[PDB]
Order: structure tokens, then C-alpha cells, then sequence
RNA sequence: AGCUUUGCGCAGUGGCAGUAUCGUAGCCAAUGAGGUCUAUCCGAGGCGCGAUUUUGCUAAUUGAAAACUUCCCAAUAGCCGUGACGACUAGUCGGCACUGGCAAUUUUUGACAGUCUCGAGACUG
């Protein structure tokens, strides 16, 4: 378990965007995004010890209905030095797969 | 019986260009 | 008072087919589109252009990698003999240690298994 996935979960929807470049998109994500709608939290997959970006991202975002839109406008668009493809994120934490275990021998 | 074969490792080292052990 | 007709809107439950669905600051059209059975009769859209296999989710496959803040080494975790240490009178006993052994009647390498009768016996191999 890795004690950084609570500064984002707010009952918000965490867009979960990949194909960033890896020398940028260290805080371009968050230029670009912070347009709509307003002040929040974009953090990008950089890997201690090496200082290499990972690429892919998170982004958090207020209102599902906020976020169908965000997904629609930037699925694709250039932003950086590569298009970002955009998907939906899972947290399969262990209070989940838990769950997900008990479900499946049902 | 059978053993994971031991390989070693090409790129991204950070060592010396010779082999380690 | 219930019953019932038509049009429209919203949902639920079913069936059918993907050679068809949609758009039309383009043109023409009940002051008539279109008529190859069918005409002193019938009566609604047609033509041109344009788009084309949405989305979420899940499963399978490719490969080294299909996209989201591990492997290895060393050591630790019963009895009979033997060696010391110790205790008690060459012998006995207790604990510790490890340099051989532990399927041939008294034990720990199996006289067991099957059958039948009303807790108890009989039969067979």
C-alpha cells in the first residue's frame, strides 16, 4: 500500500491519461487542464532514484459531468510534445479486491 | 531437478564494462 | 358514472432486419411531386450533394515490454555407542555433545483383509 492515493480521492473522478512525453508534462498536464474548471489537483508519474517520468498521469477532476467533457475535448490532444490518450482509472486498492474476491466465488 | 537460469544484465548497469559475478 | 375514438409526449415488455440510417442558411413541390398498365384515371414528396463498421464495460491475443506516483549464499529456529564434565560407590546414574547404526519373534515398519448371525460370536484366505 503506498500512502500517496488520499490527496485526490474527494468523491472526485481521477481521469487516467496516458502517452505523455517523458521529458516534459512535469506540470504542462495541470496548465492545460486548469481551464476547466478551475483550480485543482494534476500530478504526473515521475519514478524516484532516476528522475525519469514514467509518462503516464492521473488527473483529478470535480464532477463526473465536468469530466465527460474534459475526457471528449482532450481525448488526443496535443499537449506537450504527444498526444494524451484518456481512460477511466480503476484504484483496485485491497478494500476492493477484497470485495472483488468475495464476488467471484459467488 | 532444474534451476532458474542465472542471467545477467546488458544495458542501464551503472558499472563497470566488464562482467560482475 | 364508467366505456370508448383520434393525434402527440414519456416509459416498460417483446418480435423482425442491418444493401441502409441520417443531414440539407442547395433546388423544385397541392398555384401539384411522381405516374412502364393505366389515364376525362391516380395523388406526395422528389432531385443533387454530404457522413458512415457512438459510448462505457468486459474477454482473448501479440511481444521483452500492451502503459498509471525479483533471485541467490551462509547460519539459527528419540534410542543404542562414543568424548568429556559432573555426581555416587572398575561399576552405576544425570545432563550435554556428535565423527556409526536403527524393516527378521518382546514393541516403531503392521496377522491383516473379506464374509455371515442375534453389545456378542462363527466362516474363509
Amino acid at each position: 500500500e503506498d500512502p500517496s492515493l488520499l490527496e485526490w480521492d474527494a468523491d472526485d473522478f481521477r481521469i487516467f491519461c496516458g502517452d505523455l512525453g517523458n521529458e516534459v508534462n512535469d506540470d504542462i498536464l495541470a496548465r492545460a487542464f486548469s481551464r476547466f474548471p478551475s483550480f485543482l489537483k494534476a500530478k504526473v508519474i515521475r519514478d524516484k532514484r532516476t528522475g525519469k517520468t514514467k509518462g503516464y498521469g492521473f488527473v483529478s477532476f470535480k464532477d463526473p459531468s465536468d469530466y465527460v467533457r474534459a475526457m471528449r475535448e482532450m481525448n488526443g490532444k496535443y499537449v506537450g510534445s504527444r498526444p494524451i490518450k484518456l481512460r477511466k482509472s480503476m484504484w483496485k486498492d485491497r478494500n476492493l479486491d477484497v470485495v472483488r474476491k468475495k464476488q467471484k466465488e459467488k | 531437478v532444474s534451476q532458474k537460469r542465472k542471467y545477467r544484465q546488458y544495458m542501464n548497469r551503472k558499472g563497470g564494462f566488464n562482467r560482475p559475478l
